[PDB]
């Protein structure tokens, strides 16, 4: 029998199993019946278009439950402005095109955008606000956030992890309506763009207003040098006010930075390295107050020492705990003789992320591996005393379950040492991160390795990677490379290219992230005898056309003084040679002349300039991006045939 | 318990295996809507579900398209959620990674879209970030 | 019988127009072109308000043109004019959308009003495609109608 | 708005009857003034625009015949000023754009009240008796690099020649931004600049000029300023500031901005 003769119910069921958007688009072109099934089955839509032609919006997506309006071109452009009275129509427009929206993501450039678009769906359940631009001036705090509180509203999840605002705006909005704050079952405030995190009083007010929070994430300030820093009282108030918490993620803002120079105690000029206002007894009380906790994250930029007893209490008082992430928590594993202690007693953990533990040694790693025998993901950052022997033995202990390993900033564990340590799980590991450190002193098929993340200092080469041990990866499909450093002090590279052609060693590689955004250099003018960022972009992007990449995310290096991340001529020219590209996202700026280079790529469909960093370019005057240039580029790309 | 196929063949079914199917559990017990190989192919999977799993499942689904269609029809008749969802996902995997013409070629579907209709549907599809 | 007397009036007027041309089925184009007539209807004011380029009067009449020529591309049916041609399945989908839109606008609590009927007919792919080449946007005029409803 | 205002990305800011028109140098756009605009909008009406060769404009609007000489840019500037009803404007321009402003003032004296020039030069190529720029053979290398980039882009390959590959260590700074346009447009503009020579016309400029230069600049000699004060047909003043690089108004704002503001607000010259 053929597929068309099947009952329509199972046709809907089979079509609902197709989550790939490209294949759904292909399936909608088969026949009228397939078209109707796809249109009535599609559940999530990320809108792709320009602000100008929003009134050319199709009405065929009447069944989408998740709508993402945050990528409307031009990226970050105000969706609704008070300068145009017809902007209100946009609200109705959206409300009529997607009447079944329960989850909404929207770029909230202006308060009017929120006030007009968000209240359109009374049945809205999840809301995500995105804003990387500057905060518009309001009479009081949280005036724009107060626009979320609708009469027929029932918002349950609020996500502000990418919405830049003042930390005073959240408690002001949450305290203005008890019903809105009480209905929230999730609250994400884990935003790295805050100049400073939430104060102690702000955390207390937020938790007091929201007694039903099941998930709570926040960027707080734990540095005791500042006045109002979150400490023991804030954590106790969190535990008291929200007894139903299942996910608790508290982090210092600096701990959320992309650059390691902002949170690593060693790379900061003496910053950090001082005790925080967090005691072991305080943590014991907090953990006693949270019986339903399932995921815990305490990523601080100040030391918390002798925290072993609290983590021992975690095992007995939080039976549902599965994931733990610790930042600068010391004394986590201090085994004596052979008795386990500390985090080694949390046998129920499934993933564990560790950062900056001075006490940890090889025996500590052995204890963690022997105790947490259910561990499936392990991440260790900045441990100066662990070596290849301890990590290798820990990997052998967890060989049956460990499939995700990250080893970063470990002084005695370079690339070669990390790859030798991960040998017992070489045929089972699926995700892997190493630091491309080639200066560390002192049957090989990665059968199931699928994703490799690399961190490398600016000016270093990628060629030794194959010699490091990562040689035969038949299933490797996506590689993420992050480059960080200050190139204003380096001379010109003696070797012409960074060595992306090395990645030709992997036959199934098709997706890449090349994050050079944390390279600081000179944009358009160097003082004397110096090299601008165009030279480094050429150095890093040579050979990218030889790879058979179909998706590429590129982060151009920035000039911190001028605050620009412009694409250069070599960068555009080298990205132009990638014929097989399907999606190309550049996280910077580029003017019309360089953007028009990408029309040569025949198969290119998704191209966008996404300035998803703080602060984003405020207007067309401050950078080389223009709305007309974006519109012309979009028109030229769509009409290609 | 003994079940009877449409052609008249009789098979033996475990009590838990019988409870796997909602229709069988809720109701000799003849089955006049399924063939013998339908039972012969569903019994082992149901028994395993009563009791390496991914490899065994991949070896289980290595069957022809017509056989998979018979299996999904049988699962719909038996109202077995797990089998129906798994087989629907398997058939949906055949949809992904192919152009509309390839899909028509594989599933023998006649094309009734006029060029203007195809242009309109592609224009609508262009509003979605893939 | 599930329509208000004005909606039923315009529907049977569209039926009469369809029977005049003996064009097989009462497509949404017929009822929409009927909406273009009867100048007291909200469609004219909505169209003039939606597009600043539509402020020119005769351009509105071109809409009828963009329907009429499209209506000229329908083969006729061998049947007596004294009968009701079967309303197309697209027409039924439009009516069901009108009923649903009426339902969702009063959560507390069905005779469909004129304006919801107009919105539902504008939702039709063929009517929207006809309006597009005439520089008119069906989403824009629907949004204008819906905003004006709030008054 | 209008077609002229859209083709040049014209932005109007500030208030007041006096108008300050900011003209960027070649290879940059109006954004290079982002540090000077805040000091002006309070008591001036600022006009920002991009000339047609800029990378932020539509490359199709570029006319290789019209912009092969400075008169095209001068006429574009005049059209922009007349389209936005600007008269007696104060023009602040970077190198080789103030030359276009000077030619426009020759054509339309009424439009300009004063000219503020940052590192200008009437001729870029030094002759036997004229020391006012660079040697011909050192611009030959830049032209060769631009030609190579255009050839490589024509064949679909990446243009991989930059100004940092130049040997002079001053051409690296001077031509850094010339590699920031489409390669063919870059070649056309660079040839037009090299062949430019405004020495005969300097005596026909009647508007006052405020030449601003860098101390002992290695790119454009300071002597040029004195030369200009000898050949200009109107009042002229020259000031020297302790800055360096091709874009002092962007890289060194704390020194450049006070000088530019002082020369804008002082008219006696």
């Amino acid at each position: 029998t053929a597929l068309n003769d099947l009952p329509d119910v199972i046709l809907s069921n089979i079509m609902a199993g197709v989550s790939d958007v490209r294949s759904r688009n292909s399936a909608s072109l088969v026949c009228h019946k397939w078209y109707l099934l796809e249109r009535a089955t599609r559940s999530a839509l990320t809108l792709r278009g320009n602000i100008r032609d929003l009134f050319m919006l199709p009405t065929c997506f009447q069944s989408t439950s998740h709508l993402d309006l945050s990528l409307i071109s031009p990226w970050g452009h105000p969706l609704t402005s008070a300068a145009d009275p017809d902007s209100a129509l946009i609200g109705h427009l959206l409300r009529h095109a997607f009447p079944s929206v329960t989850s909404l993501a929207i770029y909230a450039r202006d308060p009017s955008t929120i006030h007009i678009v968000v209240p359109q769906w009374p049945d809205l359940e999840r809301l995500k606000l995105v804003r990387w631009h500057q905060r518009p001036q309001t009479d009081a705090a949280g005036d724009e956030l107060k626009l979320l509180i609708s009469e027929c509203g029932t918002l349950k999840s609020l996500d502000l992890s990418s919405f830049y605002c003042w930390t005073d705006d959240v408690p002001a909005a949450l305290g203005s309506c008890p019903t809105f704050a009480a209905n929230l079952k999730s609250l994400n405030l884990l935003n790295s763009s805050f100049s400073e995190g939430f104060k102690s009083d702000e955390i207390k007010a937020i938790t007091k207003a929201c007694p039903n929070l099941r998930e709570f994430r926040a960027s707080c300030m734990f540095d005791p040098r500042y006045i109002g820093h979150a400490g023991d009282e804030a954590l106790v108030s969190i535990s008291v006010n929200c007894p139903k918490l299942e996910i608790l993620h508290l982090a210092d803002t600096n701990a959320l930075s992309s650059a390691r120079s902002d949170f690593d105690p060693d790379e900061r000029e003496g910053l950090g390295q001082e005790e925080a206002k967090i005691n072991a007894a305080t943590l014991i009380e907090v953990f006693s107050g949270l019986p339903l906790l399932e995921e815990l994250a305490l990523d601080l930029c100040n030391n918390v020492r002798d925290s072993g007893p609290a983590l021992e209490v975690l095992n007995s008082k939080c039976p549902k705990l599965k994931s733990v992430k610790l930042g600068q928590f010391h004394g986590i594993s201090l085994p004596v003789e052979s008795k386990l202690d500390g985090i080694a007693l949390c046998q129920g953990l499934e993933s564990l992320s560790i950062r900056n533990v001075d006490d940890l040694t090889d025996m500590g790693l052995i204890a963690i591996g022997r105790g947490c025998y259910r561990l499936a993901k392990f991440e260790v950052y900045g441990c100066k005393k662990i070596t290849v022997r301890g990590m290798r033995t820990m990997a052998s202990l967890l060989r049956k379950t460990l499939v995700d390993v990250k080893i970063a900033a470990c002084k005695k564990l370079g690339a070669v040492q990390s790859l030798k340590a991960l040998e017992p799980i070489q045929d089972r590991v699926e995700r892997l991160h190493i630091d491309c450190d080639w200066d560390c002193p002192d049957d090989k098929t990665w059968a199931r390795l699928r994703y490799v993340s690399l961190w490398i200092f600016v000016g270093q080469l990628l060629t030794p990677l194959v010699a490091a041990g990562l040689n035969d990866c038949p299933e490797l499909e996506e590689i993420s490379i992050k480059v960080e450093g200050d190139c204003r002090v380096l001379s010109r590279p003696t070797v012409r290219e960074f060595g992306l052609t090395t990645l030709l060693n992997y036959p199934k590689l098709s997706r890449m992230h090349l994050d050079c955004g944390d390279i600081n250099g000179y944009a358009h003018t160097a003082p004397s005898g110096q090299m601008d960022l165009s030279l480094w972009e050429r150095f890093y992007l040579i050979g990218v056309g030889h790879l058979g990449l179909t998706e590429l995310n590129y982060w151009p290096p920035q000039d911190r003084d001028v605050n620009q991340r412009s694409l250069s001529l070599p960068a555009a020219g080298l990205l132009q040679e990638c014929n097989r590209l399907r999606k190309l996202f550049i996280h910077g700026t580029a003017h019309e002349h360089f953007m028009m280079f990408f029309l040569r790529i025949e198969g290119l469909r998704d191209v966008q300039l996404r300035a998803d960093y703080y602060p984003a370019p405020e207007n067309d005057m401050s950078t080389e991006m223009r709305a007309d240039s974006c519109s012309r580029f979009e028109v030229a790309l769509n009409r290609r045939q | 318990i003994v079940l009877k196929s449409s052609d008249g063949e009789s098979f033996e079914v475990e009590e838990a295996v019988a409870l796997e199917s909602q229709t069988i559990a809720h109701m000799g017990v003849p089955l006049p809507n399924v063939t013998s190989k339908i039972l012969a192919k569903v019994i082992e999977y149901c028994k395993r579900h009563v009791e390496d799993l991914k490899a065994w499942d991949a070896d289980f689904m290595k069957i022809d398209q017509a056989t998979l269609f018979e299996l999904i029809l049988a699962a719909n008749y038996l109202n077995i959620k797990n089998l129906l969802d798994l087989t629907c996902q398997t058939v949906a995997d055949m949809i992904k990674g192919k152009t509309p013409e390839e899909i028509r070629t594989t599933f023998n579907i006649k094309n009734d879209f006029t060029p203007e209709e195809e242009e309109e549907v592609r224009r609508e599809n262009q509003w979605a970030f893939e | 019988q599930t329509l208000t007397p004005e909606a039923a009036t315009v529907l049977n007027q569209s039926i009469a127009e369809a029977a005049r041309r003996n064009h097989g089925q009462t497509t949404p184009l017929h009822v929409a072109a009927t909406l273009l007539a009867s100048p007291a209807g909200f469609l004219r004011r909505a169209c003039i308000r939606s597009h600043p380029n539509s402020s020119h009067p005769l351009q509105c009449r071109a809409l009828e043109l963009c329907f009429s020529v499209a209506l000229e591309r329908l083969p006729t049916a061998t049947t007596t004019p004294g009968n009701d041609p079967p309303i197309s399945n697209a027409l039924m989908a439009a009516l069901k959308r009108a009923q649903a839109h009426q339902r969702r606008g009063c959560p507390e609590q069905v005779k469909v009003e004129l304006e919801q009927l107009i919105i539902s007919i504008l939702d039709d792919p063929s009517v929207s495609r006809v309006m597009r080449e005439a520089s008119f946007s069906s989403p824009a005029v629907k949004a204008t109608i819906e905003q004006s409803l709030n008054n | 708005m209008s077609s002229i205002g859209l083709a040049h990305n014209v932005t109007i800011l500030g208030s007041g009857e006096t108008t300050v028109v900011l003209g960027h140098g070649y290879g940059t756009d109006q954004s290079v003034w982002k540090l000077l605009v805040p000091y002006l909008v309070d008591d001036y009406k600022v006009l920002l625009y991009d000339h047609m060769g800029a990378g932020t404009t539509n490359p199709d609007y570029f006319d290789f015949d019209r912009y092969s000489s400075l008169e095209g840019y001068s006429y574009d500037l005049i059209a922009i000023l007349e389209e936005f009803q600007v008269s007696k404007c104060i023009y602040v321009g970077h190198s080789m754009s103030s030359m276009a402003a000077a030619v426009a003032s020759i054509f339309r004296p009424d439009l300009f009240h004063k000219l503020v020039m940052i590192s200008p030069t009437p001729r870029l190529i030094n002759t036997e008796e004229y020391y006012g720029g660079f040697e011909q053979k050192v611009m030959d290398e830049t032209l060769r690099s631009l030609d190579e980039n255009f050839k490589s882009l024509s064949l679909g390959t990446a243009p991989l020649l930059l100004a940092c590959d130049l040997e002079s260590a001053a051409m690296q700074e001077y031509c850094r931004t010339l590699f920031n346009m489409r390669p063919d447009i870059a070649c056309c503009i660079t040839r037009m600049i090299c062949g430019l020579d405004l020495r005969p016309y300097l005596g026909h400029v009647t508007v006052p000029c405020h030449i601003i230069q860098s101390s002992n600049d290695i790119m454009v000699p300071v002597a040029v300023g004195e030369y200009l004060r000898k050949n200009l047909g109107g009042p002229s003043v020259v000031e020297v500031m302790p800055t360096e690089g091709h874009l002092p108004h962007l890289s060194m704002p704390e020194v450049t901005i006070p000088v530019v503001l002082r020369h804008i607000r002082q008219d006696i010259t």
